[PDB]
């Protein structure tokens, strides 16, 4: 939630998505959930938002229904913000635990910093079971096993109710005398100095002294408790493995595209040359979470989300083998109510009226190229 | 001979407030999950906006009726009011204040710490988050119109403050209520200016300098202090 | 009369010193609380953000501001020397408040996870010092030391059984750390948080008592500029127009 | 209510300007199109500070979210300079 | 490249300008490039000599909503009936006031504690009358505009 | 003197000096000493530490002992 409200090409020109794999559907409480995937950055980074260069790979939920066990960007762990480079691909994945009961929508996410949030696709996944039942088990270097779920919360209680209770006792010793009108009228009078007597001040004092001597104490009491301590840890980290893939055997140039604004489609005329890899087909087109298909070449096995998944939403003039060096022009017809649902219409109240996505080729043995197009996206109003 | 303060005036003046915004707390929590999450989504629209709309539409309609009775009914000739009388409306306009200061507690300090926990749990969408409507458009209304009701009964009631316009009660009523319409530099502050969910950040600096104008309350409490005192209720105590 | 006797008298400043302490109290709960959250929140919320350097700095320097005030009225015109007291008492009564009734009631984050800092002994000190002394520079000055000082030793007993290490997939980790990782915020990610991260001119062990001292003097100068701030604050003018 | 009707004020003059345009390939406003055209050399095209989107920028609420920021920041600064006017309505006399 | 672009140090890239003649004399034209937290990076200045007049320059340029419009001239009208409007408009609002004495003999009033005598019923439902016709018109104003124009990015 | 001070970490994640030579161990007065030797930049360069965009050469001692004749990285001035 949150993505169908942010600007239709800053969703189409920042980071792609691409194969996507959820391990299960329906978890039980304490049982983990990996989605795993591939994130593309595109070349052509709005102004508006900061190069990734602090980047952070984060969980889309309304809250900690799960637990992020942990997160891996190119095999390696990554609890801390990261840098990304523009251009590049990179694995990720993500291994959950489930904590509340429910049917969730799941998000992968990649915050920016001086950006904001980047959501990917969205998935319902249902948790069975009571929130009565979630552990969290961490062991320390020290040897102890504790549950994060009650760790240190009765420290907390008594030192918060003991020194409440204090502040509470301070104000109710002052409190059993008269208050506020008859030691205005006293001060106004001049008779300030009868308001407070000698009693009072060593009370005064002797509350000073507690409270400094109890802190003293407490702190040591703590340093004896707990000899062995760490700050918290921070940092970005740099150096992330990036994807070597192979270079697209296929160029594809976008002559036109183009939008009708009533519209729940958009149509665009590209060329296509073949530079080997076997006669191809164009097969899905994925523009912002949404991935338009030609069943005829490709049909998806992987549960993605049905409400971005246009099983029939990729319509190409001439979409037959493209024989190795043919170069084609042909007119691709994306339609889907995702366009209109997602507001991807809503590129007519963009500063940038720009799209970006990815192009699918397959062969006849089933080998996939991706294809990496950006154009100028013009809207049709006749 | 009736008593000089009405204890069932201040019980209604804590109880409706404790009693609404429990139920308001009962209703942000069954429809903030199922509807409040997607706001282009139709449960959302007949779940929130038609509370945005129907608490703009009382809250109007209650200030104004609150604000034109208190103004209608003052009292025209103050010179003729007996110690006694004095003394009971002073202990009413205590009531009043009362009623604002649970209400400022209500608006400021619970709802505002909850709209930083929904904004801190999920992505930001629009400007009327269910917790927005709650915070900003419901609760900071609700202690306005508390805090314009008391000072028009104090200048309409009280001889003490019917003299002229109190500097410190202007700026205690007055200065909260500047939080509202600085709502939209909050609004510009998070589409436009900061990217990040961040609560310390300048462009909620507003509220804040706005809320430091809730301290004139202090002023104010001496003022009423000796609206308590000018009617020989200070003689006599002092002996 | 407005009154029949002394006792009838003094019954009805009772009642009148119930009231205005409810009014006060919480007028203090709505606006301290409201500049303290927008001030310094963030590092408040979460475990995770309570680093030495940032949050024991920012803290102090951010919550002295409405006690001078408070101190510069009620010890002024009453002798009521709570002032300090009554101020963190009720900021730490609506933290705790929100923190169980919206933090974990509502969105479900650990209390452990989500609890405010301890500020009490601070106010005590700044109470303490202002009675016995008087006057308000030596109050400024000495009380504002103790409050920036005093901030994190009455902070170290709650927060040190979160800083065990902990050997997490192969990194190094806290146990702040291991609850801020583990429970998703999707609203704040982890660049966010203001916390040190090491410079090549931090020296041997000195980040807590430089941001404790650099409070500390920080805090004179808000507390000395907030007393006149209040002194403002308290004035009892009426306008014509 | 300053602050509030100045774009309404200002959109039958503008509106006219901001009619789509297929320029060369590209979507551009007629506004945007003078800019092309007439050149300004002292004044390159990076420093209009305008609108480009951001990532927490939401449904249509551009406009109305601007306005009603400028009219808050008109309350305050109109409550500065009636002061600052106060002060500078001061029939005073110096003797050096 | 209508608008600012990147560009890498130590890379070549060629560049082409089409410009189109307008004002009639010798010009010294130069190609430039303009870096942001820089200044200006001016080229090879050559002279062009234009011959002709002025009033003979046009800038077609074709609109979406299938409209053809002239740019040296389009929307001038416009611009200049709504502006004599507004200024109009503020012109009667002062010279209202202006057909008494302004400023010695109300400065005295004033002065004098006869401020109230200033202002009579008509001027406050004048007042009245100016601010609703203001609200109302600039109201109707956007919605002609809106209804005229559908289609705006 | 001064990295005995410096936090470890920053300290072996930032700069890297390899195989270095001095051509003198005891020098009179007037005569010169050449330090010579290659150092590499870690990849992954602390975030608190900004890119080395603007660097200077720098020889730590406790004054002007000695004067830098010159200083040469990648044999350019
Ligand atoms: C006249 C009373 C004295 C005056 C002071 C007010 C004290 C009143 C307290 C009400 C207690 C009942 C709360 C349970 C609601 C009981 C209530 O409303 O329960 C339903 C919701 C849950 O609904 P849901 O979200 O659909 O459920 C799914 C996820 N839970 O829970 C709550 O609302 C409970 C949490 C919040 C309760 C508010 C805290 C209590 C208010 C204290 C005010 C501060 C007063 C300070 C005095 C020192
Ligand atoms: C919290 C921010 C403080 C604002 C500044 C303090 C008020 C101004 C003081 C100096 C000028 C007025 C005279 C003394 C005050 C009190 C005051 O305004 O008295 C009425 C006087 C007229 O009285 P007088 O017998 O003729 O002689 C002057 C009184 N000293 O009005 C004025 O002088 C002009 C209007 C007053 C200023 C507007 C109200 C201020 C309240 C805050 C407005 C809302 C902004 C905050 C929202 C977030
Ligand atoms: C527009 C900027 C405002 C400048 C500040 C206002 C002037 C100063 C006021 C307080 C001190 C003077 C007394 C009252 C004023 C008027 C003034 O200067 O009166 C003469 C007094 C001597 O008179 P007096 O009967 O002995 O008692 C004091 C009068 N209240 O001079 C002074 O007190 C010192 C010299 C005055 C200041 C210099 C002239 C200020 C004009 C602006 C200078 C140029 C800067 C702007 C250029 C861009
Ligand atoms: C959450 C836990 C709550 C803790 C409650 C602590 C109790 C607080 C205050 C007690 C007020 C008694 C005042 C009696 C003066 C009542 C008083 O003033 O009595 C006259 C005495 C006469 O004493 P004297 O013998 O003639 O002279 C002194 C040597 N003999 O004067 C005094 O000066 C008596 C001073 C006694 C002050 C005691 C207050 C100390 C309180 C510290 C509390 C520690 C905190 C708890 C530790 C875990
Ligand atoms: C059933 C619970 C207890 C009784 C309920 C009454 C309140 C409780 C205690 C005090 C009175 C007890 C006995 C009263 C008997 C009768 C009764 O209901 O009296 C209260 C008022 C009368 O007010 P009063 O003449 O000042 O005299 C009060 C002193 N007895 O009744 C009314 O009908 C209201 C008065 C007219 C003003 C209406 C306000 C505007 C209403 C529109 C909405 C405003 C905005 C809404 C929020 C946005
Ligand atoms: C009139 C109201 C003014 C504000 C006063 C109240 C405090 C409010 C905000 C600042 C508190 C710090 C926490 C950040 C929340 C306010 C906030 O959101 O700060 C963001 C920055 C970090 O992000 P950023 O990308 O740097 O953004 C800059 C926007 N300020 O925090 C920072 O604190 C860093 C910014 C630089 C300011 C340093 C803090 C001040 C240091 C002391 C000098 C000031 C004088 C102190 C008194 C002697
Ligand atoms: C004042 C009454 C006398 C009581 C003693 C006073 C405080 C304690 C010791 C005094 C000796 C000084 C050396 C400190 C022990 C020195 C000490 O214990 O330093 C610990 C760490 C150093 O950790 P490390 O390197 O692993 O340890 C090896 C050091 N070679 O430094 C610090 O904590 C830094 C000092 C704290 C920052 C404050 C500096 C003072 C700035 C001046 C303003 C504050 C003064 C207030 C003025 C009124
Ligand atoms: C300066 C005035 C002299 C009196 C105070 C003593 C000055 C020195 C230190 C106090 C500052 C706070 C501690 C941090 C220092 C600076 C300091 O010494 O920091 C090291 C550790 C913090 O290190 P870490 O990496 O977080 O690991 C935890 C290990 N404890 O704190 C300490 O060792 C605490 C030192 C002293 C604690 C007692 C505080 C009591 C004194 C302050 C109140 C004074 C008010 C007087 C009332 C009139
Ligand atoms: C962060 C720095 C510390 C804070 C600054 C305040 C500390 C103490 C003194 C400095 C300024 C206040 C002194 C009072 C003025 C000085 C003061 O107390 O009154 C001046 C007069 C009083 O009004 P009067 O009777 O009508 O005028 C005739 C003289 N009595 O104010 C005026 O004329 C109007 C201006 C008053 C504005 C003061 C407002 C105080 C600031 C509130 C804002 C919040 C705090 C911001 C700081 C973060
Ligand atoms: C006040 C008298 C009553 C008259 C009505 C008042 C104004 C109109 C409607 C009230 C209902 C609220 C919902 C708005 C319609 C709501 C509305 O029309 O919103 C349009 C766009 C949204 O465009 P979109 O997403 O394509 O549309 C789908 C929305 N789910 O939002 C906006 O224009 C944003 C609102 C403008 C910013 C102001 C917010 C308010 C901030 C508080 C301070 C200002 C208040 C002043 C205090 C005195
Ligand atoms: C807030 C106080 C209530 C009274 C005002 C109504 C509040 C709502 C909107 C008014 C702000 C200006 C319009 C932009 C909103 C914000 C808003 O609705 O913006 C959308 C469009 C601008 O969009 P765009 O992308 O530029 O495309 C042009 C399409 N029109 O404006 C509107 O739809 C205009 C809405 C209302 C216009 C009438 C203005 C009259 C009201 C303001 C004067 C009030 C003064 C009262 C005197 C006492
Ligand atoms: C952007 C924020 C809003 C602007 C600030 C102004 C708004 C209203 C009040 C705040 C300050 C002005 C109040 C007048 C002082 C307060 C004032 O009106 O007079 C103070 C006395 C008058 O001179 P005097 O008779 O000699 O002194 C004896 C007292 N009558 O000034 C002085 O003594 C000298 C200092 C006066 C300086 C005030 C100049 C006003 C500022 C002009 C600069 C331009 C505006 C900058 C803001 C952007
Ligand atoms: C650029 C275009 C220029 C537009 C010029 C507009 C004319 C402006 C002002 C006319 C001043 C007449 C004042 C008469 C009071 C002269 C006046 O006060 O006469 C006594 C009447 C008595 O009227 P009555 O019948 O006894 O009571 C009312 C019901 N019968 O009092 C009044 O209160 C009369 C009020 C009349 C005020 C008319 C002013 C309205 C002007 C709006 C102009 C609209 C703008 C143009 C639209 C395109
Ligand atoms: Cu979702
Ligand atoms: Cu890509
Ligand atoms: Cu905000
Ligand atoms: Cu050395
Ligand atoms: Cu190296």
């Amino acid at each position: 939630h949150g993505e169908k409200s942010q600007a239709a090409f800053m969703r189409m020109r920042t980071i792609h998505w691409y194969d996507l794999s959820w391990s299960k559907e329906k978890v039980k409480i304490n049982e983990t959930v990996e989605i795993k995937g591939k994130f593309h950055v595109f070349e052509g980074w709005p102004e508006t938002v900061d190069e990734p260069d602090v980047a952070f790979l984060n969980v889309g939920m309304p809250g900690p229904v799960f637990i992020r066990k942990e997160s891996y960007i190119g095999g390696q762990l990554v609890p801390r913000s990261v840098r990304l480079e523009i251009g590049k691909t990179y694995d990720f994945r993500v291994v959950l635990k489930a904590r509340r009961p429910g049917d969730w929508h799941v998000h992968t996410m990649m915050n920016v910093q001086g950006g904001g949030p980047i959501i990917g696709p969205g998935k319902w996944i249902t948790v069975e079971g009571s929130m009565s039942e979630f552990r969290n088990p961490v062991t320390t270097l020290t040897g102890q096993t504790v549950d994060l779920e009650n760790y240190n919360e009765g420290n907390t209680y008594f030192w918060h109710a003991f020194w409440f209770a204090i502040g509470v006792a301070w104000i109710g010793y002052w409190s059993r005398r008269p208050i506020f009108i008859p030691r205005l009228l006293m001060v106004d009078a001049g008779r300030a100095d009868e308001l407070v007597s000698a009693t009072d001040r060593k009370v005064a004092m002797g509350f000073l002294a507690a409270t400094i001597l109890i802190v003293v104490m407490a702190m040591s009491s703590a340093n004896s408790k707990y000899p062995i301590t760490i700050p918290l840890q921070a940092g970005t980290m740099r150096g992330m493995k990036p994807l070597e893939l192979p270079a697209p055997t296929v160029s594809v140039k976008v002559e036109d595209a183009t939008y009708r604004v009533p519209g729940r489609a958009m149509r665009m005329k590209l060329t296509i040359t073949n530079h080997g890899n076997s006669p191809i087909r164009l097969g899905e087109f994925y523009t912002a979470s949404v991935r338009f298909l030609d069943s005829d070449v490709y049909k998806d096995t992987t549960g993605y989300p049905e409400d971005l998944l246009a099983e029939d939403g990729l319509s190409v003039s001439d979409n037959s083998p493209l024989a190795p060096g043919e170069t084609r022009t042909v007119d691709v017809t994306a339609s889907d109510a995702a366009w209109e649902v997602y507001r991807l219409s809503d590129i007519i109240y963009d500063p940038d009226s720009r799209f970006a996505g990815l192009l699918f080729f397959f062969d006849a043995t089933g080998n996939r190229q991706v294809v990496q197009i950006d154009a100028p996206l013009i809207p049709s109003f006749m | 001979e009736a008593p000089l303060l009405d204890k069932k005036w201040l019980t209604f003046a804590l109880a409706i407030y404790t009693v609404f915004y429990l139920w308001v707390r009962w209703y942000e929590g069954v429809y903030g999950w199922s509807a409040g999450l997607d706001s282009f989504a139709p449960e959302f629209e007949t779940y929130w906006m038609n509370f945005l709309y129907t608490e703009i539409v009382l809250e109007i309609v209650t200030a104004s009726i609150l604000w034109g009775y208190l103004w209608k009914t003052r009292d025209r000739n103050l010179a003729a009011l007996t110690p006694r009388e004095e003394l009971r409306r002073n202990f009413t306009h205590l009531v009043w204040l009362v009623a604002y200061a649970w209400a400022i507690y209500w608006g400021a300090s619970y709802f505002t710490e909850q709209d930083g926990t929904w904004h801190q749990t999920i992505v930001r969408d629009t400007d009327f988050t269910p917790s927005h409507i709650i915070e900003f458009y419901l609760s900071y209304p609700i202690y306005i119109i508390t805090g314009f009701a008391a000072f028009i009964y104090a200048k309409t009631r009280l001889p003490f403050f019917a003299k002229g316009i109190s500097l410190p009660y202007l700026v205690l009523v007055v200065g909260p209520f500047m939080i509202l319409p600085n709502v939209g530099l909050n609004e510009w502050g998070h589409t436009f200016w900061f990217m990040e969910e961040l609560f310390v950040a300048p462009l909620h600096y507003g509220f804040v300098i706005f809320g430091w104008l809730a301290l004139a309350v202090m002023g104010t409490l001496t003022q009423t202090f000796y609206s308590f005192a000018q009617g020989g209720l200070g003689q006599s105590l002092c002996e | 009369s407005a009154v029949r006797s002394h006792a009838e008298a003094v019954q009805v400043s009772r009642t009148i010193d119930w009231m205005a302490l409810f009014v006060v109290f919480f007028v203090i709960v709505g606006s301290y609380h409201i500049h303290a959250m927008l001030t310094m929140g963030d590092w408040d919320f979460w475990s995770d953000w309570k680093d030495r350097r940032l949050w024991v700095t920012v803290t102090p320097i951010v919550l002295v501001t409405f006690p001078a005030a408070v101190q510069s009225y009620l010890w002024e015109r009453y002798r009521l020397p709570w002032g300090a007291t009554v101020c963190v008492l009720g900021l730490l009564l609506g933290e705790w408040i929100n923190r169980y009734f919206n933090f974990w009631g509502w969105t479900y984050f650990p209390i452990n996870f989500v609890f405010p800092a301890s500020l009490v002994p601070g106010a005590i000190i700044l109470d303490t010092v202002l009675m016995l002394s008087g006057s308000y520079l030596f109050t400024a000055i000495v009380g504002a030391m103790g409050w920036g000082l005093i901030f994190y030793p009455g902070n170290w007993p709650i927060i040190a059984p979160l800083h065990v290490p902990v050997e997490y997939n192969g990194m190094l980790m806290s146990i702040a750390d291991i609850q801020g990782y583990n429970y998703v915020r999707t609203g704040t990610p982890e660049y966010i948080r203001m916390v040190e991260k090491g410079t090549l001119r931090t020296f041997g062990k000195d980040v807590a008592p430089v941001s404790a001292f650099f409070s500390a003097f920080m805090s004179i100068l808000i507390y000395f500029m907030w007393h006149f701030i209040g002194r403002w604050f308290s004035n009892e003018r009426f306008l014509q127009s």
